[PDB]
């Protein structure tokens, strides 16, 4: 019993100071005002909030097995929840859409790189997207349907066992961004390739080490393909398996397994995205 | 709390915030490129193919604009201004191939080759172009190509083991600048063969600036 | 013949100099400032921060209201601030982007920049149409300008890389008076509270006194083991600093003919970009290329602070004539204005 | 003929430099000493002013 | 500098007029303009402000949501659209430029104006016309029902000129500051509500009506204005 208690509050220590030294790494440094230095910092908030709020206010859920802190309470908690895990999506697609840019579009990125007028833009519009995705329908769903189907002391959203709306939902938040990701990261390698095979061909030491750090790149990218696809598909493939068997088909550990992969991918990302990059390692060191 | 005149200069700032930031990213799509080389190595003659103090060049190629700066005027010191082109897109140097056997007019005995030479490994390996790719002419290719059968290439390389064939020749000639860098992971050489009646140099800017801009975006998104 | 014998008679008039400073030094600046209690730490806060250039700051000065200052950067912009409310008052764009220096008149109604161009432009400021155009361009230097600073509307002595200084005649754009005698680039100069004399420091590791009537040297100041990049008069005229490449910063006395004091530390061993004093002269404040600026003691060269506020060199500051402020210029892009609080 | 000219020039200039009148380094430090006591309270960099009379709160 | 008015002439009551300001000779993108107004044996009244680039615009209330000012920077011409004209709105209208920013000075220019004929701080000029004589000293008083003084040490007090057939020129901008273009012997004197226009060795030019502004706030507000005669 002990042993879920420390997992869980070492998933809050690492999901809450790992994404804080992004955001203090990046009031510190004031050369970190690109676009794409913003987008990271959007992610870190997202995912700070995640173990910030919504896993510790989670815990009693699980150690007691009811909720406690009333209905009311409850909707705040599922609209909080839903708002961060599909604004982290959002910010993955955000992210890898503006490395699609660096490379497609290069003279213009470089151009409009450091402009915080449309950085601000993107991630306002990440929010936004993200809160009438889950939030209206959360907060409208028992007011509009009739009653609630929730028993007293269990805190979920009324579209649980519901069919329709969870593979229409998840559709715009994880299978869609799940394939603009993978499009997005797979036309990079595919550039990076084409262009190093042009330049062998017009053109020892820096032949070798390019092709080095291309096939880094392929790692790279390959990683956080993955990454995302791995924390997401089972939660998200288990809702809507779940729902057409109202439970009995599937093992009730096997989805509180998958509820804490998405929470797993708020600590993951740190290390990913903010920590492989260039300019986020330099302002690391200065602070420590 | 400001006065009727104070919002109208606060007013005013906001409008030069404007203006600034709209000049900054005009220029951002601008790419500047710093022009070296010695005296008589084609490098008037790349500007002309290309189309008191600092001699800029604008041109452009297929919807990018290059910034050409000539510093070959200047005569005071280089280090005491040479961090001023720190952030450059490219370097673009020029060495004439024909001046191999050449001797240095001033010196009187020293080879005009080894003297690109010295001048190529300053600035190759200067701590304000760690970072800045170089993009390298070798001009009077034609010439060089006539030079070698009258004179080979054991005048200038006394310790030179190869053949007296034009491309064996030529090719030993860009390894030797080649190997006068010390930063080959973090900056990249490109070398270009050029004449008086080549026209793809231009061309060749552009391939060139454009995989130094995509390395630098890479660089910039976290994936280099 | 005559070539090997004029040589040996100017050692022999340098080894006349060097015995006459040496016949004169009888006390140090230090033995005469010991008894006297230090300046204690300097604390500054920066309380206001500049912000719009898109590239490295290379100069800034004050007006004389200590209310304005221009500021010059690469990317071709000169900005005019008001530093009480950050709101920009000016924006000029310049046709060369290459900028080393930048001066503000003392009348206000002027301000001159020039870099790698070799000019020296003058932009008027009070203007019926409202805007600020170039009133002359100062050609005649073969080098690029390092420093420029007015002694009126009418006159400016600007330093250069072609080893010389000028004195120029604005409206008739003709330089009236050449100063030779530095066998470096010059990359510094200051001029004197009144305005009669100024001081040069060169790449000759190397400070000249020049007359600027008269447009003859009166004395050299030597002692440095690198180039000079900055130079400032005391406030009384009576003395100056220099900083150099080599992480020291030196006061030289006028009339005694030679160094006073020496402000470095073993940490600090990075050049020198820009030096500056208080009202009093008491400080002595100096921009470093480790990105901070140290506040000296005067008198007693003790470290009296740091102004760590940038990422970047530290590439100019300069202190308002009323003492209230100093601001520091970098390669960040940004300036900031400090002061203390009691 | 150019470095016997310069060679004169150079001579002649060390010989200006040469006559003029030097005082003592002390009384040149007292006088550096004189000036920043004299004008030591009207320095802000020195002694911060109150809040009230800081144009930079 | 140049600023010439067109379009005034007589209207219908509840009729529409659109006056223009074209302007040669300066930046026009850079000055906020102003249009003021002057009823016939009457003082200055000021009507409406565009701001440079066109951010903000004020108007008197006696003329909001009647008239619509408007600018056009490629072409350098003002607008002042006009809208149910009554009886009160005939006046000369003029055309005047003001830059803002530190040291600057504001309403230092006036246009020839045009006129039209149709079929809040106050500022007290008490003396309405003073008789004088060439080489003696005149003082100008005006008074303001709230401290012109701000928090930032400006007094925001201005003095204009209005000679006989010619359009107001600025004498005094900020309560002290002497315009260009105007004479040493023009001293502006003030403190907090009263305010002093002291004229030394009057001339024949000097002759004419003087109008003391506040620009504390707007409105904009005139004083009756003081005449000197000879
Ligand atoms: C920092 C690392 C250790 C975090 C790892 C997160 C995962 C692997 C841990 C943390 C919280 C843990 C869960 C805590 C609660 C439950 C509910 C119980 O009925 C089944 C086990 C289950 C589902 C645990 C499975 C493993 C778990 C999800
Ligand atoms: C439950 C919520 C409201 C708790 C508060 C979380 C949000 C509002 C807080 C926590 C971290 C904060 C961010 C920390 C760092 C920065 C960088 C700075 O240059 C702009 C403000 C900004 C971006 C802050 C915005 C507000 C912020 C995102
Ligand atoms: C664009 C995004 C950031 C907007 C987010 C707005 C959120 C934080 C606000 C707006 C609407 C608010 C909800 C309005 C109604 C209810 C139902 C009540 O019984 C509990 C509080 C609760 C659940 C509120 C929670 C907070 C809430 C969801
Ligand atoms: C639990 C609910 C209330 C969380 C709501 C999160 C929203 C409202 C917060 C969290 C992150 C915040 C953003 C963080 C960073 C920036 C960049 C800054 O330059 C402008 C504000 C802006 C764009 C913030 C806008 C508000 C913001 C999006
Ligand atoms: C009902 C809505 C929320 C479902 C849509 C979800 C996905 C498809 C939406 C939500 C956030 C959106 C992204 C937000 C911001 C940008 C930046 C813009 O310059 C290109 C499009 C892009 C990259 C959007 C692509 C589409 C996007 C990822
Ligand atoms: N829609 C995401 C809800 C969730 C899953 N795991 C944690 N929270």
């Amino acid at each position: 019993t002990a042993v879920l208690a420390a997992l869980m509050a070492l998933l809050i220590v690492a999901t809450v100071l790992g994404n804080a030294l992004v955001m203090l790494a990046f009031v510190a440094d004031s050369s970190l005002r690109t676009q794409n230095n913003f987008f990271l910092l959007n992610l870190a908030i997202s995912d700070f909030l995640v173990g910030a709020f919504c896993i510790p206010l989670y815990v009693p859920y699980v150690l007691t097995g009811r909720w406690t802190f009333g209905r009311g309470l409850c909707k705040l908690w599922l609209v909080v929840d839903y708002l961060l895990c599909t604004s982290s999506a959002f910010n993955i697609v955000l992210i890898s859409y503006d490395r699609f840019l660096s490379v497609t579009r290069a003279v213009s990125y470089r151009a409009q790189q450091g402009d915080t007028r449309r950085a601000v833009r993107k991630m306002l519009l990440v929010w936004v997207l993200a809160f009438l995705l889950y939030g209206p329908a959360i907060l409208s769903w028992e007011y509009l349907s009739g009653g609630s189907s929730i028993p007293e002391g269990h805190c979920y959203a009324e579209f649980f066992y519901n069919w329709y709306f969870l593979i229409t939902a998840s559709t715009l938040e994880f299978f869609t961004p799940f394939l603009s990701v993978t499009f997005f990261n797979l036309s990079i390698y595919l550039n990076i390739q084409r262009r190093t095979r042009l330049r062998l061909d017009g053109a020892s030491f820096t032949q070798r080490f390019r092709l080095s750090r291309d096939r880094k790149v392929a790692k790279s990218l390959a990683v956080i393909v993955s990454i995302f696809g791995l924390c997401w598909a089972p939660y998200t493939l288990l809702m809507i398996i779940r729902a057409a068997c109202h439970g009995h088909c599937v093992p009730d550990y096997w989805y509180e397994t998958s509820f804490w992969l998405l929470w797993a991918n708020s600590a993951v990302n740190p290390v990913l995205y903010p920590l492989c990059h260039h300019s986020f390692r330099r302002a690391f060191t200065k602070l420590l | 709390t400001l006065s009727a005149e104070d919002k109208a200069a606060v007013e005013r700032s906001k409008m030069i915030d404007r203006n600034l930031r709209e000049d900054g990213e005009k220029a951002a799509r601008e790419v500047k490129l710093l022009l070296l080389g010695a005296g008589e190595s084609g490098k008037n003659t790349i500007v002309k193919q290309m189309k008191t103090g600092i001699v800029e060049t604008h041109f452009t190629f297929k919807d990018l604009h290059f910034k050409m700066f000539d510093v070959g005027a200047q005569r005071s010191e280089r280090k005491k201004w040479i961090h001023c082109f720190e952030g450059v897109t490219a370097i673009i140097f020029c060495v004439a191939l024909s001046d191999y056997d050449l001797v240095l007019a001033e010196d009187e005995e020293m080879n005009r080759m080894h003297a690109s030479m010295k001048l190529f490994d300053s600035i190759c390996n200067n701590k304000w172009f760690t970072d800045t790719s170089i993009i390298l002419f070798l001009n009077k290719k034609d010439l060089f190509e006539e030079k070698i059968k009258k004179s080979p290439l054991t005048i200038c390389y006394p310790e030179y083991a190869g053949s007296n064939t034009y491309e064996e020749a030529a090719a030993y000639i860009q390894c030797q600048f080649e190997d006068l860098n010390k930063r080959k992971d973090t900056k990249e050489i490109y070398t270009h063969f050029t004449c008086s009646t080549d026209t793809k140099n231009v061309q060749f800017v552009f391939d060139a600036v454009t995989d130094v801009i995509i390395k630098n975006n890479l660089k910039d998104c976290g994936l280099f | 013949s005559e070539l090997d014998q004029l040589r040996q008679e100017a050692e022999q008039l340098k080894n006349q100099i060097r015995d006459a400073r040496k016949a004169c030094a009888d006390a140090t600046l230090s033995q005469i400032t010991n008894n006297i209690d230090p300046v204690g730490r300097i604390q500054m806060r920066t309380r206001r921060t500049l912000r719009g250039h898109l590239a490295k700051i290379y100069a800034m000065h004050w007006g004389t209201d200590s209310r304005l200052l221009v500021s010059a950067s690469q990317d071709g912009k000169l900005i005019i601030w008001d530093s009480y409310t950050t709101n920009k008052v000016h924006a000029i764009p310049l046709r060369s982007s290459w900028v080393m220096t930048c001066a503000y008149a003392p009348s206000g109604n002027y301000v001159a920049c020039g870099g790698l161009d070799n000019i020296c432009s003058i932009y008027n400021l009070k203007t019926r149409e409202g805007n600020v155009r170039v009133s002359r361009e100062l050609a005649g230097h073969t080098g690029y300008l390092s420093c420029c600073r007015f002694l009126d509307d009418n006159q400016i002595v600007t330093s250069s890389g072609d080893t010389t200084c000028a004195l120029w005649d604005i409206e008739t754009g003709q330089q009236t008076t050449t100063f030779t005698g530095h066998t470096g680039d010059v990359m510094s100069l200051s001029l004197a509270p009144d305005t009669r004399l100024f001081v040069s420091g060169a790449c000759d590791a190397s400070a000249k006194l020049w007359d600027v009537r008269e447009g003859m040297c009166r004395q050299t100041f030597t002692g440095h083991e690198s180039d000079i990049n900055a130079i400032c008069f005391f406030p009384n005229g009576n003395a100056f600093a220099t900083g150099s490449d080599d992480a020291t910063c030196r006061l030289f006395d006028l009339r005694a003919d030679q160094e006073l004091m020496t402000y470095s530390h073993d940490n600090i061993i990075c050049g020198i970009t820009s030096v500056s004093f208080s009202k009093s002269g008491r400080l002595l404040l100096a921009g470093y290329d480790d990105f901070n600026c140290n506040v000296w003691d005067a008198l007693k060269a003790d470290r009296a602070g740091v102004l760590a506020g940038h990422d970047n060199r530290v590439s100019c500051l300069g202190v308002t004539d009323d003492g209230m402020a100093v601001a520091t210029g970098s390669w960040d892009s940004f300036l900031k204005i400090w002061n203390g609080s009691s | 003929t150019a470095s016997i000219a310069q060679a004169r020039k150079l001579v002649e200039q060390l010989k200006m430099e040469a006559n003029i009148d030097r005082i003592k380094v002390s009384k040149a430090a007292a006088d550096l000493m004189a000036y920043c006591e004299a004008h030591a309270k009207e320095d802000p960099l020195l002694t911060p002013v109150p809040a009230s009379e800081n144009p930079f709160r | 500098v140049q600023l010439v008015e067109s379009g005034g002439g007589l209207v219908q009551p509840g009729g529409s007029r659109k006056l223009s300001c074209s302007a040669s000779g300066f930046a026009f993108s850079s000055f906020g303009m102003h249009w003021v107004r002057q009823a016939p044996e009457k003082g200055l009244e000021w009507v409406a402000y565009i701001s440079s680039g066109s951010g903000t615009i004020y108007y008197a209330d006696t003329v909001k949501g009647r008239f619509t000012i408007s600018r056009d920077d490629p072409k350098n011409t003002l607008f002042l659209q006009m809208t149910s004209l009554r009886s009160e709105d005939t006046a000369m209208y003029y055309c005047v430029r003001s830059i803002y920013y530190y040291g600057s000075s504001p309403f230092d220019f006036w246009g020839q104006g045009t006129t039209l004929t149709v079929s809040d701080i106050v500022m007290t000029q008490a003396t309405s016309s003073v008789p004088v004589t060439p080489g003696e000293s005149v003082s100008i008083s005006c008074r303001s029902s709230k401290s012109l003084l701000h928090s930032n040490g400006n007094t925001y007090l201005y003095w204009f000129l209005q000679r006989p057939g010619q359009s107001p020129q600025l004498l005094i901008y900020r309560m002290s500051n002497l315009a260009s273009g105007v004479p040493d012997r023009f001293s502006g004197s003030g403190s907090g509500t009263a305010f002093t226009l002291t004229i030394s060795r009057l001339e024949a030019e000097d002759v004419g009506v003087y109008y003391c502004m506040q620009h504390l706030e707007y409105p904009l507000t005139f004083g009756a204005g003081t005449k000197l005669e000879l």
